């Protein structure tokens, strides 16, 4: 990581449910000890329902995103609709080729008709994993158990929603770089849902 | 590494100690640290071994190109331009090595003697006279330094400017090589 | 090895003529007119409007293009080199001029630079020279208004007033006795339509006719105020309404 | 012959390079540059040919400047020629700042001559087709009047004529020359040979250009001077 | 031999510009037609932008068939001066002149990548914080004659050469027809 | 490009007797966006060091005629990326003869900073209007961008912070939103020792020119 | 026929025309003579007669000086000589630089011979059109060094040789006049030997003739109009007094 | 699918790496008059002491042309970059300017960069070569 | 037919003409089928002529229109591998664009774009043209329906409708009529099923003969989506008249 950088110290969380996949996060990016921008989205988007979340270096984290969306407009005007597998492949040819100079971590999340939705995670290295769900950020490491003991395979929607508000509000407690609101992206059959919560809403958790 | 330079009304006058190798004993009668440019322009320098002789001769041979291309002979002030440009061009992209350059030349169409001198990072300065080497002398210069000088005068200032330098010198300092640049051409004074 | 060179595609004849650019030249005389008139307020320049298709566009597709905000130019010849030439001398009015001595070249070094480009395509090994000529009006502090000629061959020429195209020789005939030293903008306006009429087989309105003018600065172009040292654009092209309103009265 | 003059690196079995030929043979097709060197001073005179009405005469076609000593006449292609002379511009401002002096002015031409001769020794270029006339000053060898050809040759000439009427105007300077003239007796040789080498019914103000070198500093002389000129002399 | 250093002044008069740098030849300030700047710093890089910037106003002039003004001037040296971004010169430029078509005075500085410091009053270069800037600024008298600003400068020099031993000065006093060239060997 | 010669003897210079002249570091900026456009404001005083250089400095760079930005770091290397910012804009925008657009400005400057890793030293606060609305971007100097409603940035970017948090709204009117600039400016002006003098301002409106107002306070 | 189009087809006999071509482009350029002495070499060249406006101050002269101790003559086209020349003085002065010691005769004349056959070794370049004459001496040496280079890259070495336009007349000349046994032992004779040679084909004289003579120790002078002029004179003074009797 | 630049280092030198400038007396060793770089500047001194953004930017553009062409490779087929390849190289073969260096406006339409301006095309930027034949050998090989 | 020259690359002929170029606009109009293209008010619509004179072949792999990006939609008039070869070259563009700009790419800019391309083939010595002609369809957000053809010359244009082919001349003189009439420069439908069916009926009545669902190729590009009829799509629009 190089000097005077900015560093995305957040909460990453990503759950695969039965009709689909859910995506959260928060909204906080800090400076040391300054909050420099306490309203971010940091639910990236690469094609109309893959979506991903970013850690380690902002700008080199930004322009991997660029050249996987680039890569992804390419396939879909070749090909059609990509796979969340083949993002995933993108996104870690991308994190690993440059490892050397570049810092990045990516949790990719999607759905297609055929695999009905996944969950991919790049930590810092370049290597690949494929979870049920996933978890990333400096914040993350608070919630670790938390995560261990509520999930169950083919929850409802309502379920993973509130797994996810709660462990996201737990890791925003605890974490110093976690705050603000939390933001969900749903991804199912059905299309693309939005979702935001208000700090009145999950401190009361 | 010591080189003298004294302009006089009607010459230039070009002092070089013996070059010394550390540990290293060595009996010659030779003047490896002056190239000849021109016949009427003459060139000393004192710095880093090897990389001083080599920018030396790539001078001299630049020089001696342009003399045989144009049958005619450079003026010292276009000369010692070249020099500070070579020399800048040099340590463009390297570390730059310690050379001092005089250089002293009779202009034929002006009709009179010129020195300059120029440091390691290309700066040139036209000098009455000039030294380089321990760091004393330019006191004894400038008590005893007119511009009407005479040959024989500044020939004498050299003598008392290498006394007093060997005085200082634990007896180690050998004999000077002195070459005088005017009209006529560079001829060597072995008093 | 053969492959590291390409033979000359323009070569001398033994009258001492350069074959390609002549049937560039050629290639100019067989394409619609085009002209600039030079007065003390500005310079018109004007052309006509082909359309091979009655359905096509004619606003989509523009002869006359902005170089600078003091400098516009049109062309006579083939579309396609006009496009590139324009955009290149675009790109060259900001890399060597504007980022150097931060102000817009003056007229007479774009056309200078312009023809260079246009010159070192009729002595090169696979690209056959520029099959257009160019008119090139424009105004700078230190010279007041200019009207330039480009040929094929890179020769740029200072005119009063000129015409190129098929009817180049009728054009130059009538401005020959419609030119003097006390013209103004709108006279020249009014010359350059009169001209244009003679020279239009099909329909004469402001559709079919193009025309734009260089004159005095345009403050409300500029898109934004408060900087009073910032002079507005003075290259204007006419619209339609403006043309059909001339045309009646 | 046909069959040897498609390229510029084949030899005719003459042994005769045809496209250099060719490029010579071009250079009658341009106006009359003529150039007199006076025991105080050069002078330059050139002929638009290709000059009409509609055309603004105040503002340069054959007379260059390439910096405060030298300047050139040009016989030929307009764009081969401004690009020889942005070299050569360069060339004096590189010498400039490498030797802290004015270039001699055989330099420059020795430096343009050599470019032009190259440009004949390549398969996929052709000759410029341009001949230049230089008249310069250096402390050297004082003043000096030099002329190249396509062909990369060059020759110092006492008073040189290129164009499309080179005989006959060399011919008028060979009968009226003097070595002892003075700048304005160049400049009524220079006018005079103009007009009688001219294919027009006068010698009128609008189709000429002139120059002039001397004590050292360059004018350039507008319509005006010329029209002055032109009425002393009695040419009108 | 030394040589680094020194000192440039620049004020603007009324229809006029005064320059002013030290001395002990070797003078900063140099002039491209009706335009003067002088550099302090390295000697070689002093000189290396002297024959950079005469190379391309030669050339400007060549091409443009006119002088150069102060304000072109000033865009070209801030270009000169970022292109070594990487390795820039030890050195800092100031600029005075006269516009020849609009005769309002003309006076800017710059850094070492060519930030241009555009002052309406006075610019100090070299010492800026020692004994110049403030005696200066105390000196100071807008609108005045060229006499006037003439004598300021050179009150202004003789008070930081104070704050004695071998010392000289050149100013350049700038009109819009002629420049005045004066020592101060005092 | 931009020359990489005399690296090693100005090293040589700095580690053995010389000292290499410093550049300029330019001083609060600010950005407000109101509901029909968009306002950019910076201060007017330019310190070198610890004294005063100048009381009027306009710190405001023009990129397109209804895109503006406010840069702060090392002012050469801020105008020179803003300057050939706006000359590949305006060439684009005469390609496609068409308004240029904030976000093909925010792309080229994420490019180009990103392109150099960091060693040029420009963080740019971007306001413009454009066909598709108003838009306001921050750019750090190693490439990384972020969008928000009110931004600030420079030495006395903490004070002008609290002013906005504390009297911004969603609905805004164009007095509304420049006097908040100008409070956040004032702002950081009194409680921070970089800040002074005038205010520059730049209002931007949708359907409307650019307005570029100098020294608004008196 | 059709196998002369290129520097890179074989004839079914076995030539390469466009050498041929090069060296008959050779043979239209000014008649140029070199002379071996016992201890001097003599390189007279024909000059054509100057035009009446022709300066005569500053055109180049027919020989130069490579070097201090080597000088070059050519014949054929003018414009390709100036680049050889050039070309080998600073070949000259680089291995001057590379190996503290002057270029011998011989290793300039194979370097002028190099750059000629590399010029005609692409199908995209055109072979100098021009043949040289290079003389001088090895360094700390007494041996006179004359050598003849053709365009197609061949060198060898010669006593007397005489290159251009009608130098078989001369050619003939010298072998009917020159005797190797035998070698003039002044440089007088030497220089009357090569007067008396070019006097056979220059029409005028004194007026275009050009004598360089070169001596060991790296002496290289160039006669001037009255020397020469006095050379033809007794050469045709005592051409008189033959034919009288 | 690089990023930023890699394996920008040299790993081998050698007296006679520079084949465009060798001397003819030694061919094995490097010709010093006709490199013209100063006289005193040995290879070695090459190999220490860089910019470490000096390797990055001057192969920056390549490095993006090339993960275009393995983009185009993956997602298109061989024939694509084979293709703009070809173009690309034909397109620099032809052209021969030896008085001019900047590139053609057709490189520039290949390359999309009609509109479009670095510090390169703002900055462009002797006793012996730099002269028109010196450049006609190199490209010639002979 | 060119004299000496001209008969291999693009030179000047003594006329001032590129023969080359013209020969590859000659061989545009080989494969003997029409395109026409009309714009709605918020649509445009291509619709081609299908022929399979080959039984064997199958007729779902035949077709000459093109999906270059969402919104832009392309129709080829000539042979099918130059037609591909442009195909991939125009959706290259049109993403590296979108990479580069931070914008979906107009019509008229990829037009430009691949009119550029043309002029690179007609200069070059050692390039040749692509003997096919372009038809870019979208809706633009700033010009609304949009038609630009370029041909192999390197001339690009926007036309109010148009049609290209070895008939081309009919319906050019048709829908010149039918605008004089209506005096309006598109179609007043606010749905693109009606556009489609006005098509057929022009098509149909320029051409004569009718057609069946199996012989014409129909795709619509809207505001969001530019998308191609199926056999079913076409053969209902045919049903209504």
């Amino acid at each position: 990581l190089k000097k005077g950088e900015v560093s995305l110290g957040t909460s990453i969380m990503a759950v695969t449910f039965k009709d689909g996949v859910i995506l959260g996060a928060d909204s906080r990016t800090t400076t040391g000890a300054y909050i420099a921008n306490r309203v971010t989205d940091k639910l990236t988007r690469v094609h109309d329902k893959i979506w991903c979340c970013r850690s380690g270096s902002a700008a080199d984290t930004q322009a991997i995103a660029d050249i996987v969306q680039y890569h992804l407009e390419l396939y879909t005007s070749q090909y059609g609709t990509p796979s969340t597998e083949t993002a995933a492949s993108v996104f870690k040819e991308l994190c690993y080729e440059n490892k050397d100079n570049l810092t990045a971590g990516i949790i990719v999340a999607g759905y297609d008709d055929k695999n009905k939705g996944e969950v991919y995670t790049i930590p810092l290295g370049g290597s690949v994993h494929k979870l049920p769900y996933a978890i990333a950020g400096s914040g993350s490491t608070f919630i670790y158990g938390y995560c261990d003991k509520n999930f169950r395979e083919n929850m409802s929607k309502e379920e993973t929603v509130d797994f996810i508000k709660h462990s996201l509000s737990q890791a925003i407690k605890w974490d110093g770089s976690s705050g603000g609101v939390i933001r969900m992206v749903v991804l199912t059959a059905a299309g693309v849902e939005r979702l935001i919560f208000y700090p009145d809403e999950y401190e009361q958790l | 590494d010591i080189i003298l330079g004294i302009r006089v009304q009607d010459s230039v006058i070009l002092a070089s100690s013996k070059a010394v190798t550390r540990g290293i004993s060595v009996l010659k009668d030779s003047d490896d640290k002056t190239r000849q440019l021109s016949p009427h322009t003459l060139m000393s320098f004192a710095g880093e071994a090897g990389d001083t002789v080599q920018f030396a001769e790539y001078i001299q041979a630049n020089i001696q190109l342009y003399s045989i291309r144009e049958d005619y002979e450079l003026s010292p002030q276009a000369v010692s331009s070249f020099v500070r440009q070579e020399l800048a061009k040099s340590i463009r992209s390297r570390r730059p090595y310690q050379v001092n350059v005089l250089i002293g030349g009779y202009d034929k169409k002006k009709n009179k003697p010129e020195l300059y001198q120029i440091d390691y990072l290309g700066t040139k300065v036209e000098l009455p006279y000039g030294a380089h080497g321990y760091s004393y002398t330019f006191f004894l210069l400038d008590h005893h330094y007119r511009p009407d000088m005479t040959t024989e005068e500044g020939l004498d200032l050299l003598k008392l400017c290498v006394q007093e330098l060997e005085k200082r010198m634990p007896m180690d300092f050998k004999g000077v090589i002195v070459k005088i640049v005017d009209k006529d051409g560079i001829r060597q004074v072995d008093d | 090895m053969t492959d590291r060179y390409s033979f000359s595609l323009t070569t001398f004849s033994p009258s001492g003529k350069l074959g390609q650019i002549d049937y560039a030249l050629t290639a100019v005389k067989q394409g619609v007119t085009s002209l600039g008139i030079k007065a003390t307020n500005g310079v018109v320049i004007a052309t006509e409007k082909k359309s091979s298709s009655p359905l096509a566009m004619s606003e989509t597709l523009s002869k006359v293009s902005l170089l600078t905000p003091d400098i516009g130019a049109v062309y006579s010849g083939m579309g396609p080199d006009y496009r590139v030439l324009v955009d290149k001398s675009r790109k060259v009015a900001h890399t060597s001029y504007k980022r150097i001595y931060g102000e817009y070249p003056p007229t007479k070094l774009l056309v200078s630079e312009v023809a260079k480009i246009m010159q070192e395509a009729t002595q090169s090994g696979g690209v056959r020279p520029f099959g257009v000529s160019l008119l090139i009006a424009g105004h700078d502090e230190f010279n007041g208004f200019s009207l330039y000629q480009v040929d094929p061959s890179g020769s740029y020429f200072p005119w009063k007033a000129t015409a190129i195209g098929k009817g180049s020789v009728a054009a130059k005939t009538f401005l020959e006795k419609r030119w003097n030293d006390e013209l103004e903008l709108e006279d020249a306006i009014h010359i350059a339509l009169l001209t244009l009429k003679e020279s239009v087989e099909g329909e004469f309105n402001g559709d079919t006719i193009e025309l734009a003018i260089i004159g005095d600065e345009n403050p409300d172009l500029l898109g934004y105020t408060g900087i009073p040292t910032d002079k507005g654009p003075r290259f204007r092209k006419l619209t339609s309404q403006e043309i059909n309103d001339r045309l009646e009265a | 012959s046909r069959r040897y003059d498609s390229r510029t690196t084949i030899f005719s079995p003459e042994g005769r390079l045809y496209q250099v030929e060719y490029a010579l043979e071009s250079i009658s097709h341009a106006g009359t540059a003529i150039g007199i060197m006076a025991s105080d001073g050069i002078v330059l005179a050139a002929e638009r040919k290709v000059t009409s009405t509609l055309l603004e005469q105040d503002t340069t076609e054959k007379l260059y400047k390439l910096n405060d000593k030298i300047a050139v006449a040009v016989a030929g292609l307009t764009a081969d020629a401004e690009i020889l002379i942005n070299t050569a511009r360069i060339h004096a401002q590189n010498y400039l700042k490498t030797y802290n002096e004015d270039i001699p002015v055989e330099i420059l031409v020795r430096r343009l001559s050599d470019i032009k001769q190259g440009y004949t020794q390549h398969g996929g270029l052709r000759p410029f087709g341009v001949s230049f006339i230089y008249a310069g000053y250096d402390d050297r060898y004082g003043y000096q009047l030099y002329t190249s050809n396509p062909s990369g040759n060059y020759t110092g000439w006492k008073a040189i004529s290129v164009g499309a009427n080179t005989s006959a105007a060399q011919t008028l300077l060979q009968m009226d020359y003097k070595d002892d003239m003075k700048v304005d007796d160049a400049i009524e040789l220079a006018l005079k040979t103009l007009s009688k080498t001219t294919d027009s019914s006068a010698l009128t103000y609008d189709r000429l250009e002139f120059a002039t070198i001397r004590k050292v500093y360059q004018k350039i002389f507008k319509p005006q001077e010329i029209k002055d000129i032109l009425v002393k002399t009695g040419i009108t | 031999s030394s040589i680094n250093g020194g000192i440039v002044v620049a004020m603007t008069g009324k229809d006029c510009v005064a320059i002013a740098c030290d001395l002990r030849k070797f003078e900063k300030i140099f002039h491209y037609g009706h335009v003067f700047l002088g550099i302090t710093g390295l000697a070689t890089d002093v000189t290396t932008l002297n024959e950079m910037f005469r190379y391309k106003t030669n050339l400007y002039k060549l091409k443009e068939e006119r002088a150069i003004e102060p304000e072109t001037f000033t865009q070209l040296v801030s270009s000169s001066l970022y292109e070594r971004r990487f390795g820039p010169y030890f050195v800092g430029p100031v600029v005075a002149g006269i516009n020849s078509k609009s005769g309002k005075p003309f006076i800017a500085g710059f850094d070492l990548i060519g930030c241009i410091d555009e002052a309406k009053d006075f610019i100090v270069s070299g010492t800026a914080s020692d004994q110049l800037f403030g005696m200066c600024e105390s000196l100071y008298e807008p609108n005045l004659e060229p006499e006037d600003l003439f004598e300021t400068i050179s009150q202004a020099l003789l008070n930081a050469a104070d704050r004695l031993s071998g010392w000289g000065a050149v100013v350049y006093i700038i009109k819009k027809d002629e420049v005045v060239k004066r020592y101060l060997k005092m | 490009g931009l020359s990489f010669d005399n690296y090693q003897r100005n090293n040589f210079l700095a580690e053995n007797s010389h000292t290499q002249p410093k550049a300029t570091s330019t001083t609060t900026i600010v950005g407000v966006k109101f509901n029909n456009g968009v306002v950019i404001a910076a201060d007017t005083r330019s310190t070198q060091g610890p004294i005063v250089a100048d009381k009027n400095c306009a710190k405001l760079h023009r990129i397109s005629p209804k895109i503006w930005c406010a840069g702060a770091g090392t002012a050469a290397d801020t105008e020179a990326v803003t300057q050939l910012i706006g000359s590949n804009i305006e060439l684009h925008s005469l390609y496609t003869s068409r308004e240029p657009r904030v976000v093909s400005a925010l792309q080229m400057l994420k490019q180009h900073l990103f392109k150099y890793q960091g060693h040029i030293g420009a963080y740019l606060i971007v306001a413009g209007v454009d066909p598709t609305g108003s838009h306001l971007f921050s750019i750090h100097a190693h490439g990384s961008t972020d969008v928000g409603y009110y931004l600030s940035l420079g030495s006395g970017s903490l004070a002008a912070m609290a002013v906005l948090e504390s009297h911004w709204k969603q609905d805004l009117t164009k007095e509304e939103a420049i006097k908040l600039a100008s409070d956040a400016i004032q702002a950081g002006i009194w409680n921070d020792l970089g800040s002074g003098s005038n205010v520059d301002v730049c209002v931007m409106e949708i359907g409307k020119d650019a307005e570029y107002l100098r020294n608004y306070t008196p | 026929s059709g196998y002369d189009r290129a520097l890179s087809i074989f004839s079914p006999d076995g030539h390469i025309f466009q050498v041929e071509y090069a060296l008959e482009a050779v043979k239209r350029g000014t008649c140029a003579v070199g002379v071996k002495g016992k201890n001097c070499v003599v390189l007279g060249c024909e000059r054509r007669s100057t035009l009446k406006l022709q300066d005569t101050r500053i055109t180049p002269s027919k020989v130069s000086k490579i070097d201090s101790h080597v000088v070059l003559s050519f014949s054929g086209l003018n414009a390709d000589s100036r680049i050889l020349i050039e070309k080998a003085r600073v070949e000259a002065q680089s291995h001057r630089l590379t190996l503290e010691d002057p270029v011998t005769v011989e290793y300039l004349t194979r370097y002028v011979a190099g750059v000629q056959q590399r010029y005609t070794q692409s199908g995209g370049v055109r072979p100098f059109g021009v043949s040289t004459l290079i003389a001088g001496f090895d360094p700390r040496d007494d041996e006179p060094k004359l050598y003849q280079t053709e365009p197609s890259g061949i060198y060898s070495s010669w006593s007397a040789q005489t290159i251009g336009r009608n130098s078989k007349t001369v050619r003939e000349f010298l072998e009917k006049n020159y005797d190797r046994k035998e070698p003039p032992a002044t440089v007088e004779e030497c220089v009357k030997l090569t007067v008396r040679s070019l006097l056979e084909v220059v029409q005028t004289g004194a007026k275009n003739i050009e004598i360089t003579v070169v001596k060991p120790d790296s002496d290289i002078v160039a006669l001037s109009s009255e020397e020469i002029n006095q050379y033809v004179t007794q050469i045709e003074q005592e051409k008189q007094e033959q034919q009288e009797q | 699918m690089n990023i930023v630049p890699q394996d920008t280092f040299k790993s081998q030198v050698s007296t006679d790496q520079d084949k465009s400038v060798l001397s003819s007396a030694v061919p094995s060793l490097p010709d010093t008059l006709r490199q013209q770089e100063g006289g005193a500047v040995p290879l070695s001194t090459q190999l220490n002491d860089r910019h470490p953004l000096e390797s990055t930017l001057k192969n920056w553009e390549t490095t993006q042309r090339q993960r275009q062409m393995e983009q185009y490779r993956q997602i298109f087929g061989i024939a694509e970059p084979m293709k703009r390849t070809m173009e690309m190289e034909i397109v620099n073969r032809t052209d021969f300017n030896p008085l001019s260096t900047n590139g053609s406006i057709h490189r520039d339409i290949l390359l999309n960069k009609e509109c479009s301006i670095d510090w390169e095309d703002v900055y462009p930027g002797t006793m012996v070569g730099d002269d028109v034949h010196s450049k006609i050998e190199k490209q010639l090989g002979i | 037919s060119a004299a000496g020259y001209d008969r291999h690359i693009t030179i000047f002929s003594p006329e001032g003409r590129l023969y080359q170029v013209e020969y590859a606009f000659k061989a545009t109009n080989q494969t003997n089928i029409n395109s026409l293209a009309v714009r709605g008010k918020d649509c445009t619509v291509v619709i081609s002529q299908k022929k399979v004179p080959d039984k064997l072949l199958d007729p779902t792999t035949v077709s000459y229109i093109f999906c270059i990006s969402r919104t832009i939609g392309m129709v080829v008039n000539g042979p099918i591998p130059d037609a591909r070869n442009a195909a991939l070259r125009a959706k290259a563009e049109a993403a590296e664009f979108r990479y580069k700009y931070g914008y979906d790419m107009p019509c008229d800019v990829l037009a430009k774009r691949m009119a550029n391309l043309s002029q690179i083939y007609t200069q070059r010595a050692y390039m040749r043209p692509l003997g096919v002609i372009l038809t870019f369809v979208s809706v633009d957000e700033e010009l609304g329906p949009s038609i630009y053809k370029t041909d192999p010359a390197g001339y690009y244009v926007g036309y109010k409708a148009t049609a290209t082919g070895p008939k081309q001349q009919e319906i050019t003189t048709n829908l010149e009529n039918h605008f004089k009439k209506s005096k309006i420069d598109h179609i007043n439908e606010e749905s693109w099923e009606k556009v489609v069916e006005f098509a057929i009926t022009h098509m149909i009545d320029a051409l004569g003969t009718e057609f069946s669902k199996n012989d014409l190729e129909v795709g619509v590009a809207t505001k969001d989506k530019f998308f191609t009829l199926s056999a079913e799509n076409i053969e209902e629009r045919l049903v209504a008249i």
